[PDB]
């Protein structure tokens, strides 16, 4: 009867930034005791319904998100805040009214030589709506000139990576975020907490 | 379309610090690039990213700078194990002509 | 992560030589492709190149005509077919990715496939 956080929060591998894997979660009790805790949560900053209250309202239907951010630029994560992971590949709506975790990570998401398995966005052609996955590999043109399907002087693929090292810093290294989001008076509550 | 020059194609790098190779375009190329190594009979492997940006997995000896109409890679010191190819490689436009090629000696 | 490449071999001048290259790893359907010839004592040229999707066929102003290529995402492989081969086409064919400006497409190269046509 305990709700799948385990087969979300905790795994061996997930999406760069665009592959996010939106599960969809419901017909279930809501448990927010070790979330509620935070433990070695990074920052528990929540927009919208009060973190310390969430077990008391029963939601509607809820879904989970996840990827990985570069770090000094995690703050993008929140509603009418652009720049250049909130606005070309994960886009959180005006009236957004979830939840947003970062856990630091650098044990698990960084080998040796630097991973380079953790693409994100760089270019398209319009800002990206909220809630709109985005996964297609065709290359981008800046100039005039049309570079057909292999490259050009003004095209450049779209996609491009992290390029993690063990060191890095106190910045510029993984930061796992995953995003609740609740959905308002859809149908009568179908999870909720003791 | 475009066709390549590398004036050395050939030298003899004795123990010394200072090994450099030149190459050259017909057409202003801006900042596009690509230096690749090839050992004796074995699949090639970068050696510098684009025009001055190196790639994990070398060491920080080699440099390569300019842009434009002119390249000039070089080298900092010895360490006997990367004599071999240096080629030179175009990313401007759909031809994408390589250049000669080069070889390094031991005097 | 790996790629490989298999279909070599010596033939008389003039035939239908159908070539592949499967690789395994980082993903495929994703980056193009580009096939690069080397001949025996001497330096390297390219040939051509595919798209992702395989609508798009630039090749050099070399071998046009002669050559195809092509891609199958669900076998997950490169496909080359020569035809009409003359004799400076003797060289060692390496199924490759290059990189242009950004460090997101990787760059392994295999080890290569010999082909000479003197028969
Ligand atoms: C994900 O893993 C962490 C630890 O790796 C889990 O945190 C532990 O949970 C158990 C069961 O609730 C507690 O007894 C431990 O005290 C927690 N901390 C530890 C082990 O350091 C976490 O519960 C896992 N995720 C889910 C949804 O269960």
């Amino acid at each position: 009867n305990l709700c799948p956080f385990g087969e979300v929060f905790n795994a061996t591998r997930f999406a760069s930034v665009y592959a996010w894997n939106r599960k969809r979660i419901s017909n279930c009790v809501a448990d927010y005791s070790v979330l509620y805790n935070s433990a070695s949560f990074s920052t528990f900053k929540c927009y919208g319904v009060s973190p310390t209250k969430l077990n008391d309202l029963c939601f509607t239907n809820v879904y989970a998100d996840s990827f990985v951010i570069r770090g000094d630029e995690v703050r993008q994560i929140a509603p009418g805040q652009t720049g250049k992971i909130a606005d070309y590949n994960y886009k959180l709506p005006d009236d957004f009214t979830g939840c947003v975790i970062a856990w630091n990570s650098n044990n698990l998401d960084s080998k040796v030589g630097g991973n380079y398995n953790y693409l994100y966005r760089l270019f398209r052609k319009s800002n990206l709506k909220p809630f709109e996955r985005d996964i297609s590999t065709e290359i981008y043109q800046a100039g005039s000139t049309p570079c057909n399907g292999v490259e050009g002087f003004n095209c450049y693929f779209p996609l491009q990576s992290y390029g993690f090292q063990p060191t890095n810093g106190v910045g510029y290294q993984p930061y796992r975020v995953v995003v609740l989001s609740f959905e308002l008076l859809h149908a009568p509550a179908t999870v909720c907490g003791p | 379309d475009i066709q390549m020059t590398q004036s050395p194609s050939s030298l003899s790098a004795s123990v010394g610090d200072r090994v450099t190779i030149t190459c050259r375009a017909s057409q202003s190329i801006s900042n596009y690039l690509n230096w690749y190594q090839q050992k004796p009979g074995k699949a090639p492997n970068l050696l510098i990213f684009a025009a001055s940006s190196l790639q994990s997995g070398v060491p920080s000896r080699f440099s390569g700078s300019g842009s434009g109409t002119e390249f000039t890679l070089t080298i900092s010191s010895l360490q006997p194990e990367d004599f071999a190819a240096y080629y030179c490689l175009q990313t401007y436009s759909t031809p994408r002509t390589f250049g000669q090629g080069t070889r390094l000696e031991i005097k | 992560v790996q790629l490989v490449e298999s279909g070599g071999g010596v033939v008389q001048p003039g035939r239908s030589l159908r070539l592949s290259c499967a690789a395994s790893g980082f993903t495929f359907s994703h980056y193009p492709m580009h096939w690069v010839r080397q001949a025996p004592g001497r330096g390297l040229e390219w040939v051509a190149v595919i798209s992702y999707d395989g609508s798009n066929q630039h090749y050099v102003d070399s071998v046009k005509g002669r050559f195809t290529i092509s891609r199958d995402n669900s076998k997950n492989t490169l496909y080359l077919q020569m035809n009409s081969l003359r004799a400076e086409d003797t060289a060692v064919y390496f199924c490759a990715s290059l990189i242009t400006m950004i460090r997101g497409v990787p760059d392994y190269w295999g080890q290569g496939t010999l082909v000479t046509v003197s028969s």
